[PDB]
């Protein structure tokens, strides 16, 4: 099976916490450390690519 | 700027300028991103820079 | 004047973001020229961040990455617009075909 | 989540009005865009007798 | 110029605030309200790519 066309539109995924939990700023504070660190892309990347 | 250029082998000269009847001698140059560098320009303008 | 002086992407966005939100907006420029960095010893916060912390503006739109270090002082939305870090070069000439083509 | 039975979501959610009005999402990990998937139209193979 | 290759990371442009500022969340919600409308790449086609 095949891909056609581009991307019809933006989405993305989010981590998601319940309405104000605790949770939401070290999420946050956890996930942008981890795109300025580069994980997130090797986490792709073993998946997509390597595989 | 620019001119009707009247160019030959060892010089080149000009006509219909803003002045009339001055003639520059011929040379080889570098360029932008080099690429005078490029073996199959490099053969062809080293030999173009001579008279050969 | 008012924000007709400016036209641009985040321009537009400013006019949306305003549109919905119901307030009145007025675009002003950061006054050291600097997308913004704390400083290695003062600490000082300077560009568009240093104006932020120090209340020169309640917003900012402008081309500024989400980025942790900043985080931890300022708050970002969501991106408008994705992007990474690339390469410009002056291009080369279009390379005349070999001799022995 | 919303309903309290579950503390955390960290799968492909996808981020949207509808959806942030009763959870808070992070900034996205990971891009994308809604796209056509058929089946492969034969990328086809010539003959040594072509 | 000219670009070559891909991208080093990802990364993007978010409209920043002081921290604890009311705009936050309404801020957050037009982003949202604006990108499921299309509106993002619409604005982003007239200063790129019908220029
Ligand atoms: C679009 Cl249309 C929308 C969003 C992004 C990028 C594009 S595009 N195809 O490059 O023009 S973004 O930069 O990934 N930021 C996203 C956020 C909106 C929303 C939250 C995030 C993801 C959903 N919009
Ligand atoms: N290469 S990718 O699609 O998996 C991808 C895409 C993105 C990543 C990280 C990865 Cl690994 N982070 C960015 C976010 C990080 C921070 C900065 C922008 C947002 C916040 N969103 S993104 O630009 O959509
Ligand atoms: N990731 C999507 C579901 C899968 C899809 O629609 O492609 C969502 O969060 O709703």
């Amino acid at each position: 099976t095949m891909k056609v066309g581009g991307n019809l539109d933006s989405k993305g995924y989010g981590i998601a916490t319940p309405k104000g939990s605790s949770l939401g700023t070290p999420v946050n504070l956890a996930v942008l450390k981890l795109s300025e660190q580069g994980v997130l892309d090797k986490l792709k990347n073993k998946w997509w690519y390597d595989k | 700027e620019e001119v009707m250029t009247h160019s030959g082998l060892w010089r080149t000269c000009c006509l219909e300028g803003n002045f009339k009847g001055l003639c520059k001698q011929i040379d080889h140059f570098p360029e932008d991103a080099d690429y005078e560098a490029d073996t199959a320009e490099y053969f062809l303008r080293a030999v173009r820079a001579s008279s050969i | 004047e008012g924000n007709e002086r400016y036209e641009g992407y985040c321009v537009d966005l400013a006019a949306e973001i305003a549109k919905h939100c119901g307030f009145k907006y007025k675009l002003t420029i950061v006054g050291d020229g600097k997308y913004g960095a704390r400083d290695a010893d003062t600490k000082i916060w300077n560009g568009m961040v240093g104006e932020l912390v120090y209340g020169k503006a309640d917003i900012a739109i402008a081309p500024l990455t989400i980025t942790l270090v900043r985080e931890e002082v300022i708050d970002f939305s969501k991106p408008f617009m994705s992007l990474g870090i690339s390469i410009m070069i002056k291009k080369p000439q279009k390379s005349k075909p070999g001799v022995f083509s």
